[PDB]
């Protein structure tokens, strides 16, 4: 279960 | 010609390093207001924390102490970085203000809230925010104010906490400075507080998170413990046995609730396609919800617990979650007493040991 790199900020 | 040059940010004046420019205002802590500056000799984005004298008083001191303390031996991939710290005076005498320099981060959580989160992006956040608090705690410092806005994120999927002013070691000894939302029952009824406190916090921010919006939302602070008896039920006598006489009766005078149960409270439609693999289930989510939003206390999950909870420890890592605490010079003990001058003495050295 790989930790996420990315979260949307716009 | 000199070192410092000031700024007036509309009503507020920001006296600071030449290196500090294009300040702009970002919002406020519990003692403070907070600029972002680019720093032109690292070449990045920062955030300073102006504290307008603190030592103006017993409270404002205090906090002021503590942050500045815990601020510096504080160290911890989720907790906020530290960069510098100043005051532009130049002595005792004329020493007035104090100015704190911090990592900016992209947004807080407030922001987060509205989005909707896959499993895994909810549970990676939840889990650094544990290991934040586990790293507090496992020096006996409590946060006590929990929350959003005290919450900061980046877009790499990263996650900070924020602000130390009210930060201190185990409860007793005044009511209203956490935020009315995220206040636990303990802080709620006055019966003073253990580091599970903050465990409450979690819960409600983790509900807001799945909820979409504040999840005891409180018109006051004594309605605040309708809304939470409303939702969990009434707490059980054993409970009420350990309230204070007074406000023992109010409670207990409450109209009774058998409250929702938390496949109610939290239903399916509020979250997102379960896992790939396993333990990200919202019934995992549920049942770790149902273990933090707990009225007593002392059957409060603790954060150890709530990293090895199965919807958390999939990212369970022992480098960040049992690092070795900070060390704080053991002086700074979060609760003496001082005086107008005694403050203003221990925050200079404290500014002139950290410059």
């Amino acid at each position: 279960p790989k930790r996420p790199t990315t979260l949307n900020l716009f | 010609d000199n070192n410092f040059y000031s700024v007036e940010i509309g009503d507020s004046t920001f006296t600071v390093l030449k290196r500090y420019q294009n300040l702009k205002p970002i919002g406020s802590g519990a003692q403070g207001i907070v600029c972002a500056a680019y720093d032109a000799i690292l070449e990045r984005n920062v955030a300073i924390k102006k504290l307008s004298r603190p030592f103006q008083n017993q409270t404002h001191a205090k906090r002021a102490y503590r942050e500045l303390v815990l601020m510096k031996c504080v160290n911890h991939k989720n907790i906020i970085g530290l960069l510098n710290v100043f005051t532009p005076q130049k002595s005792l005498e004329e020493f007035q203000d104090v100015y704190i320099v911090m990592e900016l981060m992209d947004a807080n959580l407030s922001q987060v809230i509205q989005m909707e989160l896959d499993h895994e992006r909810m549970s990676y956040l939840l889990y650094q925010m544990l290991c934040g608090i586990k790293h507090l705690h496992s020096a006996g410092i409590i946060h006590r104010d929990l929350k959003p806005s005290n919450i900061v994120v980046k877009s790499d999927a990263t996650l900070k906490i924020l602000d130390f002013g009210l930060a201190r070691t185990a409860g007793t000894s005044t009511p209203y400075v956490v935020t009315r939302y995220y206040r636990a029952p303990e802080v709620i009824l006055g019966m003073g507080y253990k580091e599970n406190v903050d465990i409450w916090s979690v819960g409600c921010i983790m509900g807001e998170m799945i909820k979409g919006g504040v999840l005891f939302p409180g018109t006051d602070h004594i309605d605040q413990w309708n809304k939470v008896i409303e939702q969990l039920g009434t707490p059980s006598p054993e409970f009420m046995k350990k309230l204070q006489p007074t406000v023992r009766t109010y409670v207990e005078n409450r109209p009774k609730y058998a409250g929702y149960s938390f496949e109610k409270l939290f239903p399916d439609v509020l979250f997102p396609a379960d896992s790939e693999h396993n333990k990200l289930k919202a019934s995992q989510a549920r049942d770790l919800l149902s273990k933090m939003l707990v009225i007593d206390a002392s059957k409060r999950i603790s954060v150890d617990e709530a990293l090895q909870h199965p919807y958390i420890n999939v990212w369970y890592d022992p480098s960040e979650a049992e690092a070795p605490p900070p060390k704080i010079p053991d002086k700074q003990l979060d609760e003496r007493e001082h005086t107008i001058e005694e403050w203003k003495e221990l925050i200079y050295k404290e500014v002139m040991d950290l410059e």
